[PDB]
């Protein structure tokens, strides 16, 4: 199992360091855009000609290798986690029968090691696990809400946008009060980056949660 | 609709899908084949295929109608005075729709988020339950209470109600296991029954926002000149992305799967924890999951906890038996369903840039194909994400469901 | 001119996008109007103050709490049976349950129970009683100032 | 040796019905834009702010709130409709400023007396470096 | 002790106010 | 044919419809009536109007639904709870103020009514038309909120 | 049908107000009277903003420090005995 | 109202793909061309504007 | 034990994708072909295509018989 | 306003001041290519920056560039 996940952890690696080296060697220029150079560090695209120039900048190739660090640093805790609690519970033998397959990785890990968390409060009460579990629901809102800007796109919301101003312009006793500074959607790099936020504050939070109250409502 | 196929297809799609999530509904209270409510894993098949079922044929009803509005409109030739109308106050149709959908939202997901940071606080007592602030449905309470004095009233041919689950009070049992019974409706019931609301007037507000404006807007008034599928109209306006009716279409499918996944899982819970059971020799009734819909179902924690994390012990443990199937089944969907998170999150130009360098080597070895390699469009990608995505997902629902029923 | 001051092009923008980006663009001060070399360094070492300056605040913070309201001497005694404590909990918005459940350790009301390990690090250095964490924030809010 | 046309403001509109799309508060505070056309016949076309509109034969005056809206319009009648037209923009004070063609010739025919304006004598190939205009205010291009 | 029934307060309601109302004057301004 | 909706003042390219909702002889005489829609008095009674009508309303949700509704302190908590959103919106409004007018200018207020007649503009558009407004509307807040408490918890009246 | 017009520009564009009315003041002159003498002192804008600041710090904070155990639970304290924690800890 | 023998059965349009439209029956340049072939074939409105043919097909 | 190892990880996975971010930023500013004739820092932007496939080889490699292994063993 | 430029690689199609959808581009009369003619941005202040001119160009890289730039309530196509 060691073995496995250590050529895992490499491949991840490996992953992580070819985007990020690929992105830093084309930043000025290439075979699509060979005047990269004199657009900057972070812009949105290039228009749709030959063929769309979707996350062509090296700003997009930074943000694509967010990602892949944190699958890769959440193996690496993940086998670190379940290696010191097997080691630790005195049954070490179940960590190494159980890891060769990864539905012994997701009963054996995920599924067993979370009842106390997800028992903060019940139907019946609650105990000082609670914020915990708070917690994981939190950072799942969180992450889940990233999706949002991260796969819907610009051009659907300017156009919904553009309703509420007349609807505003036009009512009653609302009309009265008007803005300082005209309502627009995201631009389309900010919402790249508001999705990512989303996406790693969720992921550090839930993690943190769950490695918390899984450690503590057993060892103290 | 004597000349135009596009507009004849959207309609009988709406009408068949329609019809289907009826056909749905009503086979489940009214079971019409034999040894067939007893047969739990049948029923709760049925249920989810035609619910699905009506949802794609829904969603297809709304593309074929942007479809229409693209190409075959003219009203040069083909004037109309209604759908003339309907076009000249747009713009206050999709605001009061926005502002339905965010009222919805907020005082129906709301109140689950004030359960949950009740509960997690120490304070039971201010919760709306049915034993702290009851929200109780009294309209269907009626409509159930009527129904179940039709007979002999209103109804003096017929001998019994038309369904058990109107509240008569009589249960048949069929080989020692409840087939129907009174269903009894609650706090619960009321918080669930405006989430679907809810969901169902997001995906029609989304449908009915691309299906309105495919010709023009305030954006761009020429829109109908790109045609029905095009990917954008440059970065210039802040950014055009998602324009045209296919993406509406795009985007919709995702909420047409979030509304029915909700709808399955409340049904598969209430099923199972107020109707299906065994009956002893002196008529006392066990559920499945003993009753435990009615306090558990009122917060998010309870939703992860009594139902998705309980009833996920059967798919989990299948290994080694005759349904280790439905468990290799549930981890190559969460793989398919993960895998689609690529072609959704990325851009086209890193690919085709990646690209280049793999052309390269193959230059070098003299293995480079006349046929040049080119990176998936745009439309191309957006498709196989969401084709991705509902195949992951529905194969995940799936397993569980199955691995779940058959067992117990 | 208004905000953002270091850029003209974002200060006649007539949307909600001249503040989102006025304050995306703070810190990158190669991209502001009449920049030069020198100023740039400048800005640069007077930022790196600010951060020392941030560090030690929060270092001394720390260690203000943790001799306020902690049970360092007690943990000090039996290291192996007593649970650190991090800080106090006031939060209106709890139940009569939630301050029962959150009452842990020698403490008289809600804690926190610390787990960044600050307690043994102080106390392998030579740190016995809660005076001497008193003097370190003090040191430290002077290193700050 | 072209003075543009005057604008006439007793042009009739053509038949509408009315629309959300109209003008807004931009127009009274900011400019506006009026298209006028002449037509040889009672017809039907497709309003760029949602609808159908009949244009009256003769002279024919309309309000927009966009250039875009009104060269689409243009574009529209010169491709189906054959019909020439030239459009304003119009300020809050009262000052017509007349926009396209610009010339009485359109921008597609090469028209002697034009200036050039953002040639570049060189290749693409040829900018600079960005380090080369560093702590400067101007760009590797317009160089 | 009684300062947390203060400083928690003056912390979470107060000084965001104030915060907040300044910096929309500051970012509203125009000369 | 009878046509019920109408374009905006008949003026087709202006982006609004005349629908019975907005120009019924009823809802025209229902909204000129309001303290907002009165050009020519003083802003003062106009806030203090405003203020009172909101202040009266805003106790009953904090009294009835408030943490505190189950015992003998409900209504007090519930009227501080009112006096405090009503400051806060009285902050609001004094910021809105600030920062939209400026001293000196004239208003912005339309100078013309529906049927092309030429009126004078609303006073309510300036620094000093706004500030006085918001003093009025604090006062009446506080005042309406005072009333509300008395009569609900002074006076032994049978509500309910 | 003529919409447009240079000498008019307020019909042109639509400057109209559609509900406002001029009617002179309903309200009768003592009261009024009696609202402008006693209102008057809150029409500063500079003065209200501060006033509000300090009342509002003021209040909340008094209420705070001086609330009794009956209101604020966390104010009553623990009323348990506490219990120990895994591994025998306190 | 039927028309005797409109179109011939024959093996011809089996081998030259992309016979519905003009530009996908020119040749694969690129790999964009097998996947315009799937996504256009059953749009029989883009391959004809003839409603008889359409409504035949 | 487990939260400083965690901790630590993931600050030195952010520290080590901000290394590369800066570097591709380095090479859009402050690059100045002319100065940096044909010496080490030129030579590596004329074989970035080698770097980038054996780059990509090696990722596929690793992840084609990783995935198959544990398939396989599931 | 965003930045439009043109380079002396033009060849004179007029397929970019036939793509435009506002006023931007123009036809100069010019000496160099065959057709005798190249493009002109007179009027960059009009630009939105959708890129269609881009799209229209046959020249291996663009003999017409755009740049974005400053953002006005022009170039955002706002009709507020
Ligand atoms: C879990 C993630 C998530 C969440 C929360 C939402 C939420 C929402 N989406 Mg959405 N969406 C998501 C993922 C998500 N989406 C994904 C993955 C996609 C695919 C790309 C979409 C695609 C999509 C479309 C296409 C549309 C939406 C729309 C909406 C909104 C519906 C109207 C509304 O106001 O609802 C009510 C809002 C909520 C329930 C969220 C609030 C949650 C609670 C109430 C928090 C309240 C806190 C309170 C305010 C105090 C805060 C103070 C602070 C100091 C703490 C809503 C905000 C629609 C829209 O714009 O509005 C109509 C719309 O058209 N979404
Ligand atoms: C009675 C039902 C019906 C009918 C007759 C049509 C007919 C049509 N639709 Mg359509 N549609 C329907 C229902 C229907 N639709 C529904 C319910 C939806 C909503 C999901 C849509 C959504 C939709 C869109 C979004 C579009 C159409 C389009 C079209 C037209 C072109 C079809 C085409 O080229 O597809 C070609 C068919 C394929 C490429 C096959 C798709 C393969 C599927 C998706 C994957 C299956 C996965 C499978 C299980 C894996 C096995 C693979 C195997 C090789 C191993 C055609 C007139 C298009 C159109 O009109 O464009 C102008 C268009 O863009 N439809
Ligand atoms: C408004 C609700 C409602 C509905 C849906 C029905 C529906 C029905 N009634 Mg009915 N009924 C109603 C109100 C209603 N009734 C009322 C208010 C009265 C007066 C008390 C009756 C008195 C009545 C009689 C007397 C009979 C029906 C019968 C029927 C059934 C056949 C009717 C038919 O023409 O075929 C049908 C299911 C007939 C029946 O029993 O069909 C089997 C029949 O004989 N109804
Ligand atoms: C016979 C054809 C052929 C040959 C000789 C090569 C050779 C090579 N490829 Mg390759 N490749 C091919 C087809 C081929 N490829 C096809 C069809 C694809 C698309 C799926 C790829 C996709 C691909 C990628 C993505 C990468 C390579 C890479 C490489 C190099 C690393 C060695 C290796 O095993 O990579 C691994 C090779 C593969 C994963 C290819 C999969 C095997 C294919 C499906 C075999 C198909 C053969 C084809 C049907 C021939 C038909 C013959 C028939 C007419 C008689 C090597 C020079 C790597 C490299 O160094 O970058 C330049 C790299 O990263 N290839
Ligand atoms: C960056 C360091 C840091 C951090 C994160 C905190 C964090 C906290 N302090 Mg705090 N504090 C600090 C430095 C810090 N302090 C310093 C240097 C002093 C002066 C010695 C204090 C004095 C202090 C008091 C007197 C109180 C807190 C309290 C609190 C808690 C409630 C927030 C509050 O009322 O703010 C108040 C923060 C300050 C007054 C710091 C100003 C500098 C919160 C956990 C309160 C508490 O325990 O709540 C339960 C409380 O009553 N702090
Ligand atoms: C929409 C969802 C929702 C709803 C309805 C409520 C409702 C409530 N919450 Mg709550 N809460 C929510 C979400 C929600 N919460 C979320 C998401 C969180 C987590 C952030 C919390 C966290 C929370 C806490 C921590 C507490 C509450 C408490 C309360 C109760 C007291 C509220 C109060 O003082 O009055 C607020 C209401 C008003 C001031 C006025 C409301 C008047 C409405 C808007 C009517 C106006 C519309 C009208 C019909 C328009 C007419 C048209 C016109 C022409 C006439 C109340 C029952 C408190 C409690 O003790 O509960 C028992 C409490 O301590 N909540
Ligand atoms: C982080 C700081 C913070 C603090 C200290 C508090 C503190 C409090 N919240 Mg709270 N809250 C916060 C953040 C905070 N909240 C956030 C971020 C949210 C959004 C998620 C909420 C949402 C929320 C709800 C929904 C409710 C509370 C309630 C309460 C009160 C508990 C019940 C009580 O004692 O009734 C006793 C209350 C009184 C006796 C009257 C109110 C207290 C003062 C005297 C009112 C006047 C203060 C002042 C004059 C006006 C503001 C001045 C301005 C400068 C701030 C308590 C004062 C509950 C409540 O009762 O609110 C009224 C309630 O229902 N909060
Ligand atoms: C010693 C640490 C250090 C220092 C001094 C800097 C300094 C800088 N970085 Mg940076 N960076 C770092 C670590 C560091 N970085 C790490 C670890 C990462 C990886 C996560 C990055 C990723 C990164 C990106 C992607 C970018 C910078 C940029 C910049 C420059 C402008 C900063 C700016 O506009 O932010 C202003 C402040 C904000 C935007 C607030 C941050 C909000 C986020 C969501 C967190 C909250 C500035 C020279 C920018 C640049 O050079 O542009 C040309 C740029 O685009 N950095
Ligand atoms: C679980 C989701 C998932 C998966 C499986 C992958 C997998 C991969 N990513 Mg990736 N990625 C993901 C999410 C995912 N990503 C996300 C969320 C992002 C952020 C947007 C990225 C961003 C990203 C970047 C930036 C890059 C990758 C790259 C890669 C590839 C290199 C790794 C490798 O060794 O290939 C292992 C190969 C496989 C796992 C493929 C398995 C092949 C099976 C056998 C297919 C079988 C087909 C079917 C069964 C037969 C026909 C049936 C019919 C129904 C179809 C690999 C295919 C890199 C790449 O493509 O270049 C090398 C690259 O540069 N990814
Ligand atoms: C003695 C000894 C030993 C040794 C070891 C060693 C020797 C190691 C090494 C190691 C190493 C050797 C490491 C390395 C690393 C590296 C890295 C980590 C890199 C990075 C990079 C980067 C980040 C880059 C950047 C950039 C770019 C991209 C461009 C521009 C420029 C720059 C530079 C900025 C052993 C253990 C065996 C045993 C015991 C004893
Ligand atoms: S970017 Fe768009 S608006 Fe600007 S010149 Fe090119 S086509 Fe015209």
């Amino acid at each position: 199992g060691d073995f496995l996940v250590h050529h895992a952890i490499a491949l991840g690696l490996h992953t992580t360091t070819l985007i990020l080296v690929k992105g830093a060697l084309d930043a000025r220029g290439s075979k699509l855009m060979p005047d990269k150079k004199d657009f900057g560090y972070s812009f949105p695209c290039d228009g749709p000609g030959r063929g769309g120039t979707c996350d062509i900048s090296a700003w997009d190739a930074f943000y694509l290798a967010v990602f892949w660090m944190l699958n890769t640093i959440g193996w690496v805790t993940f086998y670190w986690h379940w290696k010191h609690i097997t080691l630790w519970q005195g049954n070490v033998s179940q960590f190494n029968e159980s890891s060769t397959y990864l539905m012994g990785w997701l009963r054996d890990y995920l599924w067993l090691n979370s009842s106390q968390l997800i028992n903060g409060y019940n139907p019946f009460g609650m105990n000082s696990l609670s914020v915990w579990a708070w917690m994981f629901l939190f950072g799942h809102l969180v992450w889940a809400t990233g999706f949002m800007f991260l796969i819907s796109w610009r051009g659907y919301w300017q156009e919904l946008i553009e309703t509420l101003a007349w609807a505003h312009e036009r009512t009653p006793l609302a009309n009265l009060i008007r803005w300082k500074d005209k309502p627009v959607a995201l631009s389309i790099v900010q919402a790249r980056l508001v999705g990512l936020a989303h996406f790693s504050v969720g992921y550090i939070f839930t993690y943190a949660a769950f490695l918390i109250a899984s450690t503590s409502g057993k060892f103290g | 609709l004597t000349t135009s196929w596009h507009a004849q297809l959207s309609l009988n799609l709406a009408m068949l899908g329609s019809l289907t999530i009826i056909v749905a509904h009503h086979m489940y209270s009214m079971p019409p084949y034999p040894y067939l409510a007893t047969d739990y894993a049948t029923q709760l098949s049925l249920f989810t295929h035609h619910m699905w079922i009506g949802g794609f044929l829904i969603v297809g009803a709304a593309a074929h109608a942007a479809i229409f509005m693209v190409r075959d409109y003219d009203p040069t030739n083909r004037y109309n005075d209604l759908l003339d109308r309907v076009l000249r106050h747009r713009d206050a149709i999709i605001s009061h729709l926005n502002w339905v959908c965010i009222f919805l939202g907020f005082h129906s997901f709301g109140l689950y988020i004030h359960n949950d940071t009740m509960s997690a606080l120490g304070r039971p007592q201010d919760m709306f339950s049915d034993t702290a602030i009851q929200l109780q449905p009294v309209f269907a309470q009626w409509i159930q209470n009527t129904h179940a004095l039709a007979p002999g009233v209103t109804a003096p041919g017929e001998t019994a109600s038309t369904s058990l689950t109107w509240g008569g009070g009589e249960l048949v049992a069929v080989g020692g296991k409840v087939a129907l019974l009174p269903i009894p409706l609650g706090t619960a019931d009321f918080l669930v029954h405006h989430i679907h609301a809810f969901t169902i007037h997001v995906t029609v507000l989304i449908l009915l926002k691309g299906v309105l404006f495919a010709r023009s807007s305030r954006l761009i008034p020429d829109k109908a000149n790109l045609g029905f599928r095009f990917p954008c109209d440059g970065p210039g306006r802040g950014g055009t992305c998602q324009v045209s009716a296919w993406d509406h279409v795009f985007l919709g499918l995702f909420w047409m799967y979030n509304a029915i996944s909700v709808v399955i899982f409340h049904f598969s819970w209430k099923m199972q924890s107020d109707v299906w059971g065994s009956i002893s020799d002196q008529g006392v009734v066990t559920h499945i999951t003993g009753g435990n819909f009615a306090q558990s179902s009122i917060t998010i924690n309870g939703w992860l906890r009594d139902f998705l994390w309980a009833q996920a012990s059967q798919v989990i443990q299948s290994y080694g038996s005759s349904l280790s199937a439905y468990g290799l089944f549930f981890l190559g969907a969460h793989f398919v369903w993960a895998f689609s998170l690529m072609f959704l999150f990325s851009g086209r130009g890193y690919w085709q840039e990646l690209i280049e360098s793999i052309v390269w080597a193959h230059n070098k070895l003299k293995v480079a194909p006349a046929t040049q390699p080119r990176a998936l469009s745009i439309i191309q990608g957006r498709a196989v994400g969401v084709t991705h995505y509902l195949l992951g997902g529905i194969a995940t629902t799936w397993a569980f469901f199955l691995a779940r029923i058959i067992a117990v | 001119l208004r905000f953002p001051r270091f850029s003209q092009g974002l200060a006649q923008d007539p949307t909600t996008r001249r503040i989102w980006f006025g304050i995306a663009t703070a810190h990158d001060f190669e991209s502001h109007d009449d920049i030069t070399e020198e100023r740039l360094y400048q800005n640069i070492f007077a930022s790196h103050f600010g951060q020392l300056a941030i560090i030690f605040l929060w270092t001394s913070g720390n260690l203000f709490h943790v001799a306020w309201q902690g049970n360092f001497e007690t943990w000090v005694q039996d290291p192996l049976h007593v649970r650190p404590i991090a800080h106090a909990i006031w939060d209106p918005h709890f139940g009569q349950p939630a301050v029962e459940a959150f009452t842990r350790g020698g403490a008289l009301g809600p804690v926190n129970i610390a787990y960044s390990g600050v307690y043994q690090w102080w106390y392998t250095i030579g740190l016995r009683t809660n005076e001497d964490l008193y003097t370190g924030a003090l040191f430290l809010l002077f290193l700050s100032a | 040796g072209f003075t543009p046309p005057q604008l006439d403001p007793n042009t009739p509109s053509p038949i509408f019905a009315g629309s959300t799309g109209g003008l807004l508060r931009k127009a009274q505070v900011e400019e506006f834009y009026v298209i006028t056309w002449n037509s040889p016949k009672e017809q039907i076309f497709e309003m760029p702010t949602g609808g159908a509109a009949i244009m009256r034969e003769g002279p024919n005056l309309l309000k927009l709130a966009r250039k875009e809206q009104c060269l689409a319009l243009g574009t529209r009648l010169r491709s189906k409709y054959k019909i020439t037209y030239q459009f304003y923009r119009v300020f809050p004070n009262g000052e017509v400023q007349y926009l396209h063609p610009k010339d009485g010739v359109y921008p597609e025919k090469a028209n002697p007396g034009r200036e050039g304006v953002g040639l570049n004598m060189r290749s693409i190939g040829k900018n600079v470096s960005p380090i080369e205009v560093k702590f400067t205010g101007k760009q590797s291009y317009d160089l | 002790n009684n300062l947390p029934s203060i400083f928690v307060p003056l912390v979470g309601l107060v000084f965001p106010a104030i915060a907040m109302a300044s910096l929309f004057l500051h970012i509203q301004k125009n000369k | 044919t009878f046509q019920v909706v109408q374009p905006i003042n008949g003026d087709p390219f202006i982006g609004s419809l005349e629908t019975p909702v907005t120009s019924s002889p009823l809802i025209a005489w229902y909204l000129s009536n309001l303290p907002g829609y009165r050009t020519a008095v003083n802003p003062l009674l106009r806030g203090v109007e405003v203020g009172l009508a909101h202040g009266f309303f805003l106790v009953g949700p904090f009294v009835k639904a408030g943490p505190l509704r189950n015992t003998a302190y409900a209504g007090s908590a519930g009227s501080l709870a009112a006096a405090g959103l009503v400051v806060i919106l009285s902050m609001c409004l004094t910021i809105y103020g600030i920062s939209s007018f400026k001293e000196g200018e004239p208003s912005i207020a339309p100078s013309l009514t529906l049927t092309g007649r030429k009126k004078q503009p609303d006073q309510l558009q300036t620094a000093d038309g706004w500030a006085k407004f918001t003093g009025g509307f604090f006062f009446g807040g506080i005042s309406g909120v005072t009333w509300a408490y008395f009569l609900l918890y002074v006076l032994d009246l049978p509500y309910f | 049908s003529v919409y447009f017009d240079l000498e008019d520009l307020g019909n042109t564009t639509g400057q109209w107000d559609v509900y406002g009315s001029d009617a002179p003041s309903p309200y009768n002159p003592l009261q009024s009277k009696f609202f402008e003498t006693f209102a008057a002192p809150f029409t500063k804008r500079g003065l209200l903003l501060k006033f509000l600041i300090l009342g509002g710090g003021s209040l909340l904070t008094y209420v705070s420090a001086n609330s009794t155990g009956d209101v604020l639970p966390i104010k009553r304290g623990p009323q348990e005995p506490p219990k120990l924690g895994p591994r025998g800890k306190l | 109202l039927v028309d005797r023998d409109p179109i011939k059965t024959s093996f011809e349009e089996w081998a030259k793909p992309g016979h519905f439209s003009r530009t996908i029956a020119k040749g694969p340049d690129t790999t964009t061309w097998i996947w315009n072939l799937h996504a256009d074939a059953h749009d029989f409105d883009s391959h004809t504007s003839d409603l008889e043919e359409i409504s035949r097909k | 034990q487990a939260a400083l190892y965690t901790h630590h990880q993931y600050i030195a996975g952010f520290i080590m994708t901000g290394a590369f971010a800066h570097g591709a930023i380095f090479f859009i500013r402050d690059y100045n072909p002319e100065q940096n004739e044909d010496n080490v820092l030129a030579r590596m932007l004329d074989h970035k295509e080698a770097i980038i496939s054996h780059l990509s080889w090696a990722s596929l490699f690793l992840g084609f018989h990783t995935l198959g292994l544990y398939v396989h063993n599931d | 306003s965003h930045s439009v430029k043109i380079y002396d690689t033009c060849i004179g199609c007029t397929q970019c001041v036939r793509a435009c959808p506002t006023d931007v581009l123009e036809m100069i009369p010019w000496d160099g290519c065959k057709a005798k003619q190249i493009a002109s941005a007179p009027r960059t202040e009009d630009c939105v920056g959708c890129k269609r001119c881009e799209s229209a160009c046959p020249t291996d890289f663009l003999s017409v560039r755009v740049y974005l730039w400053h953002e006005t309530t022009r170039s955002m196509g706002l009709a507020y």
